[PDB]
């Protein structure tokens, strides 16, 4: 039984008719201290899946060297570890859900939200999700902490049932990663305008996108904001 | 008198362990296998016997990868060599996990020795 100390904000994502995209924005807080500027918690394995991980960040480097181990032995006694019997997304999930659960039932959580992204080797989308207490789902949008409550409504406007998905493209499901991004820098205290984006396309294979920043951003209007309700100037 | 070379940890009367001299014989038994070190590297060859038209190629692979930089090849007792394996495996994840640099090859090579030399001792 811990209690989280350095902090990683939402983790959002959807599934698009061809792969999965996963956004996180670049930031370790500490407390209301926002302490960390550089941290990727996108984590790729192999180039059919990334993993994206919120919460406690010493918990995420652990969970991060897991996976660096995973994938060296997984090429242990394998001439196939560079197809059929490479590392699938699906795998490297129930991997991370079954130390998720275990921990919660040791009473020493691994204190962190999980979302596996990716897609498998028949070409179908990945994406499901994990957190410390071994609790797992999936949708067609998924996400953490206040990207639950703001991205999520967002994102199920583009993809609202499993029939939308084929009709969804990289462009749209793109676009809306992005403009989530800038509503919960707008509204998220605990986060930041840097952030990295990780598209995994069945066709074009896995893109990832680091030091992308927050644009196109309304604050105009603050000018005519006087006042608490009666201050005229 | 006799009967030096019964037993594993047992100096014979000119200083001598008979059963790692004899598990010597098991590897001169064993099918051949080299390493050559170029300027930047290092390659490792093994001699697979085909006893019959019915084993698979290359389906029946000998040299062994320990973490991501470490090849292994071995001659004689096959399971043997597979356990040995085995054990610079965990070694140079426990170093890799404690240490964060991957093993070292003389640390890595100092890490079997002290395994090898152990199972001569008791």
């Amino acid at each position: 039984t811990q209690q989280p100390i350095v902090t990683g904000t939402s983790v959002i994502s959807m599934k698009y008719d061809n792969g999965v995209i996963i956004a996180a924005d670049n930031l370790g807080s500490y407390g209301s201290l926002l302490r960390f500027n550089g941290v990727e918690r996108l984590i790729p394995v192999g180039d059919n899946t990334v993993v994206g991980i919120s919460g406690d960040i010493s918990d995420m480097q652990h969970i991060e060297r897991l996976l660096k181990d995973l994938v060296t032995e997984n090429a242990y006694d394998n001439p196939l570890a560079d197809a059929e019997e490479a590392l699938e997304p699906s795998y490297i999930f129930e991997y991370l859900a079954t130390v998720m659960y275990q921990r919660r039932s040791k009473m020493n959580p691994l204190w962190n939200a999980i979302i596996v992204a990716g897609v498998q080797s028949n070409g179908d989308q990945f994406l499901r999700y994990v957190n410390l207490l071994g609790v797992t789902y999936s949708s067609p949008t998924l996400a953490t902490g206040f990207g639950a409550h703001m991205a999520n409504p967002l994102l199920r406007k583009v993809v609202d049932r499993e029939s939308d998905i084929p009709k969804t493209t990289v462009q749209v499901a793109e676009e809306a990663i992005v403009n989530a991004m800038r509503v919960l820098y707008y509204r998220d205290a605990r986060s930041s305008r840097n952030f990295s984006l990780a598209i995994i396309d069945k066709n074009t294979g896995l893109t990832f996108k680091k030091n992308l920043q927050v644009e196109n951003m309304k604050w105009d209007f603050a000018k005519d904001i006087k006042g608490y309700g009666t201050q005229k100037i | 008198g006799t009967g030096y070379d019964l037993s594993n940890s047992v100096f014979s009367p000119d200083g001598r362990n008979f059963q790692v001299e004899y598990a010597v014989k098991a590897v001169e038994n064993g099918t051949t296998s080299i390493g050559i070190k170029c300027n930047d590297g290092v390659v490792f060859a093994v001699e697979k016997l085909i006893t019959s038209k019915l084993l698979v190629p290359q389906k029946n692979v000998k040299i062994q990868v320990v973490d991501r930089h470490i090849g292994c090849v071995y001659s004689g007792l096959i399971p043997d060599g597979r356990h040995l394996v085995n054990r610079g495996r965990e070694e140079a994840a426990s170093f890799k996990k404690l240490y964060k640099t991957p093993i070292p090859i003389p640390a890595f090579a100092d890490r079997l020795g002290q395994y090898v030399q152990a199972h001569t001792l008791y």
